[PDB]
RNA sequence: CCGAGCCUGGUGAUAGCUGGUUGUCCAAGAUAGAAUCUUAGUUCAACUUUAAAUUUGCCCACAGAACCAAAUCCCCUUGUAAAUUUAACUGUUAGUCCAAAGAGGAACAGCUCUUUGGACACUAGGAAAAAACCUUGUAGAGAGAGUAAAAAAUUUAACACCCAUAGUAGGCCUAAAAGCAGCCACCAAUUAAGAAAGCGUUCAAGCUCAACACCAAAAAUCCCAAACAUAUA
RNA sequence: GUUAACCGUGCAAAGGUAGCAUAAUCACUUGUUCCUUAAAUAGGGACCUGUAUGAAUGGCUCCACGAGGGUUCAGCUG
RNA sequence: ACCUCGGAGCAGAACCCAACCUCCGAGCAGUACAUGCUAAGACUUCACCAGUCAAAGCGAACCUCAAUUGAUCCAAUAACUUGACCAACGGAACAAGUUACCCUAGGGAUAACAGCGCAAUCCUAUUCUAGAGUCCAUAUCAACAAUAGGGUUUACGACCUCGAUGUUGGAUCAGGACAUCCCGAUGGUGCAGCCGCUAUUAAAGGUUCGUUUGUUCAACGAUUAAAGUCCUACGUGAUCUGAGUUCAGACCGGAGUAAUCCAGGUCGGUUUCUAUCUACUUUAUUCCUCCCUGUACGAAAGGACAAGAGAAAUAAGG
RNA sequence: GUUAAUGUAGCUUAAAUUAUCAAAGCAAGGCACUGAAAAUGCCUAGAUGAGCCUCACAGCUCCAUUAACACCA
RNA sequence: GUUAAUGUAGCUUAAAUUAUCAAAGCAAGGCACUGAAAAUGCCUAGAUGAGCCUCACAGCUCCAUUAACACCA
């Protein structure tokens, strides 16, 4: 069907065993699903961040009210939120043991598509309403095509070949140069210098 | 964590083009080095503590010299950034019983084996 | 509130003793183990606790070979006889290559 | 001065608790943990000091270490010079922050908790002053010298102009929906103007567009060095 | 359960009776209402769910009385 | 709520590694009767203590399971051996409450007052155009969310102080901030005008008196041009008050067998200081009447601006 | 909020499983009829969701409730 | 733990063997029915396992219980 579907708040089989919250769930690229699929249009996370269930219903009443279904459709990219948060009830001190299940979250990672969108109509016609639900996202969001999400690789494809400057990033971070692996986490080899934690940093090779 | 280092054996492998800016070639490799410590130990982890008293680095910028074998070498690529390795180049020969009484490592390190303070 | 409770075990301290190449005498525990990891090869025992004990004067090795086990071990005959038709199994194995030899003969007397 | 008088005596009571602990001169010297009516303490270990004895210790490399990322272990060569054992020991066994991997918490704390690594309690310089960031350690004098770290950069939204007739108040649907309440269709007239893209219409009327044609900042005593775009790095 | 006299029911040694009352009386509370005030979280009299009142742990009134604790008309005075 | 021993995660690849961190278990049961005797070598729960294995030998056949547990001294016993939920699980042979009548030693290692950290809670403004607003997102209101800020609350943290940093309200005098309540200056308005609503700007000046409560608050009466939000150690106790709170007294109500106890109530309850030092100690407003005038305005009811005169009240100065 | 306990035929007490008896309700029988009293038969996820077994039965997930503390500051 | 004693028809007291009678339960009979009261018949490894004989009967193996001590240190 060429909308999107109710996404639920809490799902249906409740886990009872609940999960340390590992930041790392966020960091860096995302190794999932970061190329279309029967979709021409999506909002590309340019950074990470956590979906809430109330960003799904903000994006599910958002998106449906300004599409013709005639002519579009719309798929997500994301799961439901599985991954359970913690809350304690405010007013308690530190301590006790690990607080109550509170609300659910998905992790989205950075270069990770979040709803794919195609149809009978070009990408001028969503960037209208796909830019209004990108900046009320918890991270940086820009509304791509298939056609605009490749030029914005050559240009990084480009830019780790047009830079004169003989000092790099990964020159000097694989080979431990000033002593620079003391400050630099074991991520900074793998993910490159164009992450910083949650932050994906575009302006940077 | 942040552990001891180890170096992917792609950046100790010189291009073609590295002997066009450094002096040295592929072939005919320097026999011995110059090695001199521009960086203090503190700060520094305790394995790149102690390299540089295996190597005898404790007073820094004095000059050193070892061998180029890879055994050798390898302590080298563990304190590269305290240190400061020039090759050993010998305009004459090798100093034989009666030279060796002056001779000095003039930097750009030509060790000449006979040092007078007269002009040219 | 502490819901939980237990979780308090001290570690085990069990992994290989003797590592490779190492001289290893007679009676010495090469390796400390649960739940199988690494199985006796040449003279090389087993006792209760899957402890891996030296069994003669040598050098301890590790090889690869061919997992065939008892077939009075009925708890692994029923998982051979379900692979394909061209399927090995691998456990490791440890060595001991035995250095001294078992005895020398000599001269004693002229009768 | 009474929750049990006062004085003398046992009494120099006891105190895992505070306070004090007095010549000069040099040398080595930073704390994995385990128990414990124990976490304000102590015994053991770890660590440290001297003195002995004897041989290797470090740094390490091809080989090797499980099924269900950084790296570490073992380790000849190597560069080096300390290591182990023995004897006698005391003391530390209430730590901090930075980076990193994580955990708890609010993906709060100059927060708490562990591992790895520094620094700190040790001198000195820089970061305005500054414990913990950066440069540096083995010491004295000198009215000598070269250096190390080392001085924040930025200034951002102008916009088209001209021209709009008709099949037709498209059928359906609706009291009434005319380009624009709702449906399916979306041909075609003259050069070219959509069975109409925003308003505006109860319905209309119009007003335009598409086309001809033309060429980032807000808080409490009072802002806060001064200032300077242009003689060669 | 029909606000219930009433019913059936459990359990106890008995199941708080007379009164009295938002108390010097947990909370709701500054309960509600009349009176006093221009206006009353104070006071006075009544209403009672007091779920933590209550009868020599004494109850409830009342005559004098108090350097007792609260309110008050009249005066009066920096 | 927990205290001992076990497995998995945190701790991904030798070992180790915390936690009132996340989950699972255990205080056994069964097969044996050589579950006989001895004895090289080792690991080891970071010490010790216990723990683990085991070649060979002797004598004979021809253990399983993860954890499944407890020291010494003492008792029972001829002997071999057997004795605790000593679970506060390295265990004192046997000992609970209460203290505001309290005392001493200390501690900012360790709390309540305030500072500071932070900003979840809260408060302000943006960004987005849903939904309101008869039609109309942006006159005015505002959901879902996002981006930034402030540090008033309630919390959290425990870094300063326990060889004292005095507390709530009140007095008094106020210093300040602007996120402006009035007074001015304008843009907009679903602004006819009178009235109001919103944003820019403005911190010179002004910001009342009363009944009940300890009250800050709130409610209530009468006002006014308006009865501003806040900070300053919840401004200011070597300036004052102590009514609250919070010692020793006592009740009532509840809990406790009792001593005692309670953010439950109520009656009563010592506020010390003679100033060494720093600082310091003479520099115009708002409203009302009258006017225009009952005009501008509207259809009416209603009703001003700015121009002008006249009155007062307050502050400052005499 | 922390703990503690309870969940029932329509009502309630029960019963160590397998579930009683007494009200209610259902007619029947005695009555001039209604009541009582008999005589009958009924009425039970034992508040749960998976089931380790085999469970009101025992450890939960649990939902509604009932008592306790929520202090010294 | 050491001793001591008890084991019962569905309940209990009995009985020196061979086992009573009184409750319960079973119908019957009197009743308008139910109860009582009769009138009937039942209900017993006498808690055991071998049996020396022939045993609740007597010495055990015994299982469940009930009292006693478990001290002076
Ligand atoms: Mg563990
Ligand atoms: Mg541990
Ligand atoms: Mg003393
Ligand atoms: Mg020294
Ligand atoms: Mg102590
Ligand atoms: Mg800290
Ligand atoms: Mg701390
Ligand atoms: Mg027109
Ligand atoms: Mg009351
Ligand atoms: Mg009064
Ligand atoms: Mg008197
Ligand atoms: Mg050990
Ligand atoms: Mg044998
Ligand atoms: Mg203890
Ligand atoms: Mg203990
Ligand atoms: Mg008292
Ligand atoms: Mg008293
Ligand atoms: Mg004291
Ligand atoms: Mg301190
Ligand atoms: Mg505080
Ligand atoms: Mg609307
Ligand atoms: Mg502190
Ligand atoms: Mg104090
Ligand atoms: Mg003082
Ligand atoms: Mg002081
Ligand atoms: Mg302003
Ligand atoms: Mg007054
Ligand atoms: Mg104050
Ligand atoms: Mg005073
Ligand atoms: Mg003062
Ligand atoms: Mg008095
Ligand atoms: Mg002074």
């Amino acid at each position: 069907k060429p909308k999107l579907r109710f996404i639920e708040r809490a799902p249906l089989v409740p886990k009872v065993r609940r999960e340390p919250k590992n930041l790392s769930d966020i960091r860096g690229p995302s190794t999932e699903a970061t190329e279309f699929t029967e979709g021409n249009f999506a909002i590309l996370a340019l950074g990470g961040g956590y979906l809430h269930w109330g960003h799904f219903e903000m994006m599910r009443l958002t998106i449906n009210r300004s599409m013709d279904p005639k002519n579009m459709f719309a798929i997500w990219r994301v799961p439901a939120p599985f991954k359970p948060i913690t809350r304690k009830s405010v007013g308690h001190r530190m301590g006790g043991g690990k607080g109550a299940i509170d609300h659910y979250v998905t992790p989205v990672k950075a270069g990770r598509l979040v709803v794919e969108m195609g149809g009978r109509c070009e990408f001028e016609e969503v960037q209208g309403f796909l830019d209004q639900v990108a900046h009320k996202l918890p991270f940086a969001a820009k509304a791509v095509s298939r056609g605009t999400l490749e030029k914005m690789r050559k240009d990084q494809e480009e830019r780790e070949r047009n830079n004169q400057n003989p000092w790099t990033f990964e020159r000097i971070a694989t080979a431990n140069m000033l002593g620079i692996r003391k400050v630099l986490s074991p991520y900074d080899l793998t993910h490159k210098g164009k992450y910083w934690g949650k932050f994906y940093m575009p302006k940077r090779v | 964590k942040f552990t001891r280092s180890r170096i992917p054996e792609k950046v100790f492998q010189a291009s073609p083009e590295d002997h066009e800016k450094y002096g040295g070639d592929p072939q005919n490799p320097h026999k011995l080095h110059i090695v001199t410590r521009i960086k203090s130990t503190r700060r520094r982890p305790y394995w790149e503590k102690d390299i540089i008293k295996m190597l005898g680095l404790e007073k820094a910028h004095t000059p050193q010299v070892h061998k180029n074998i890879p055994s050798v070498n390898a302590k080298l690529k563990v304190v590269k950034h305290l240190i400061r390795i020039k090759p050993l180049k010998l305009p004459q020969g090798l100093p034989a019983e009666e030279n060796m009484s002056n001779t000095c490592l003039k930097s750009t390190g030509e060790l000449v084996v006979q040092w007078h303070l007269k002009p040219v | 509130s502490s819901k939980n409770l237990g979780g308090k075990s001290s570690g085990r301290r069990q992994g290989i003793k003797k590592m490779e190449g190492h001289y290893v005498h007679a009676g010495n525990i090469i390796a400390t183990q649960r739940h199988f990891r690494w199985h006796p090869g040449a003279h090389v025992g087993v006792g209760k606790n899957k402890c891996l004990y030296a069994l003669e004067e040598g050098i301890v090795r590790y090889t690869k070979e061919v997992y065939v086990p008892h077939p009075r071990n009925t708890e692994a005959v029923d998982l051979i006889t379900r692979l394909p038709k061209g399927a090995v199994l691998y456990k490791t194995f440890v060595h001991v290559v035995p250095a001294k030899p078992e005895g020398t003969f000599k001269l004693v007397a002229m009768l």
